[PDB]
């Protein structure tokens, strides 16, 4: 049971550096190389490190950008990215050589833009709408960076949920989420969207109240 | 450096049928080609290595072929869990390089969208903005056209659209359309309509409200 655990998402300013980790466990760290890959919304190979013998190799394209190291004591591989620009915003994965074990990815956002929590607005049907089902929603407006996580009734409403990809404008993201429930359960029972934005360490709950 | 080309961005298949994805190398890469599967937000998963060898634990429904410059991934008896993006990669020489990906699409019976319209919330109006939202949910096929009409006239300025990935359970698509106005602008008109054109109806699907109500 090999596990590769990467570090959390990072938002950094242009021109800074970042050091992403990949903590390996469940095998002998010095017997396998670790490779790094970049994926921008395709995939590029960055390089590898072989902790056992210290062999490091880079894709020439990444040789003045990336620096790979490994700490044998903690079974952790590191990738430092220097002189960051928006072109470095991407998801980065580590992967064991030959074997199908990958980290979960680390999303890097390189931007000058301020971290902004979302404003969350309830979407209730108009006063004069209406059959056996009703659709409600939440407009999650004005946040940065990505992502947010949306749930309904803390997760207890799972079916009938559509959370749309966010759209970027003026350094802020907006998305919406819809949920469809039986009419016998709303408004007579509560329905609430829960919006977490990790980058600002906030979670906001908005109850959908009839209008 | 070697260019790996996947000329099909999408490939559509019914569940239970066979689909093949192609990949071309710009120069010889021998049999040092792998294939990967990737679902949204997840790492890739190895399917094939050495062009034709199945990675351990991968269903025997997956096969690979080719040598030199022309490679194919074949999936027999396609299953719902195969909905994913598929990538080839060469590792014959450094730097390793990947194809651009092919997304599978699953065929299903036509389904009409469920359309819902929402006035701006009271909360939003307090800060001076007014977003009107329309959801067009659980439809197939994926092509759909949405028009906003304000007191009868079409409006595009201020409209932002977003589309979900194909649903992994029911193979439908959903869309949101959001028309953002100022509060003053919003309050100068009455009828707001989201109108969808989809092959499931010869007549547009219309949802509306009148602000004045
Ligand atoms: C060995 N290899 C090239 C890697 O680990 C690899 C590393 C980074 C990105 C993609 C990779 N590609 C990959 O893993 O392809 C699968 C694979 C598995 C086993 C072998 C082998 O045993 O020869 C070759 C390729």
């Amino acid at each position: 049971q090999v596990q590769l655990q990467q570090s959390d998402a990072e938002l950094v300013k242009p021109g800074a550096s970042v050091k992403i980790s990949c903590k390996a466990s469940g095998y002998t760290f010095t017997d396998h190389a670790i490779h790094w890959v970049k994926q921008k919304p395709g995939l590029e190979w960055i390089g590898y490190i072989s902790p056992g013998n210290g062999d490091i190799k880079y894709n020439e394209k990444f040789k003045g950008k990336a620096t790979l190291t490994a700490d044998k004591s903690s079974s952790t591989a590191y990738m430092q990215l220097n002189s960051l620009t928006s072109e470095d915003s991407a998801v980065y994965f580590c992967k064991m050589e030959y074997l199908d074990y990958w980290g979960q990815g680390t999303t890097l956002t390189v931007s000058s833009g301020g971290t902004t929590p979302p404003s969350v607005y309830p979407l209730a049907p108009g006063s004069a709408a209406q059959t056996n089902s009703v659709t409600l929603g939440c407009l999650v407006k004005g946040y940065f960076p990505e992502p947010v996580t949306v749930t309904w009734n803390s997760g207890s409403l799972s079916s009938g949920v559509h959370t749309f990809p966010a759209v970027l404008q003026s350094d802020l993201y907006t998305l919406s989420s819809s949920v469809t429930v039986p009419s016998s359960t709303w408004p007579s029972q509560s329905v609430t969207c829960n919006v977490a934005h990790p980058a600002s360490s906030t979670a906001v709950d908005k109850k959908i109240a009839p209008a | 450096d070697i260019v790996m080309t996947q000329s099909q961005k999408f490939m559509s298949t019914s569940l239970g049928n066979r689909v093949s994805v192609t990949c071309k190398a710009s120069q010889n890469v021998g049999t040092n080609v792998a294939w990967f599967q990737q679902k949204p937000g997840q790492s890739p998963k190895t399917l094939i290595y050495s062009a034709s060898y199945r990675y351990s634990g991968v269903p025997d429904r997956f096969t690979g072929s080719g040598s030199g410059t022309d490679f194919t991934l074949t999936i027999n008896n396609v299953q719902s869990e195969d909905l994913a993006e598929y990538f080839c990669q060469q590792y014959n020489s450094y730097p390793y390089t990947f194809g651009g990906g092919t997304k599978l699409e699953i065929k299903r019976a036509d389904a009409a969208p469920t359309v819902s319209i929402f006035p701006p919330s009271s909360e939003q109006l307090t800060g001076g903005g007014a977003s009107v939202v329309c959801f067009l949910n659980n439809f197939y096929p994926k092509d759909i056209n949405v028009k906003w009409k304000i007191d009868g006239s079409e409006r595009q300025n201020g409209v932002l659209n977003s589309w979900t990935d194909q649903d992994s359970k029911d193979s439908t698509y959903s869309m949101s359309s959001t028309l953002t106005l100022t509060k003053d602008e919003y309050e100068r008109h009455n009828s707001y309509t989201c109108e969808a054109t989809h092959k499931t109806s010869t007549s547009p699907i219309v949802k509306s409200f009148n602000r004045n109500e």
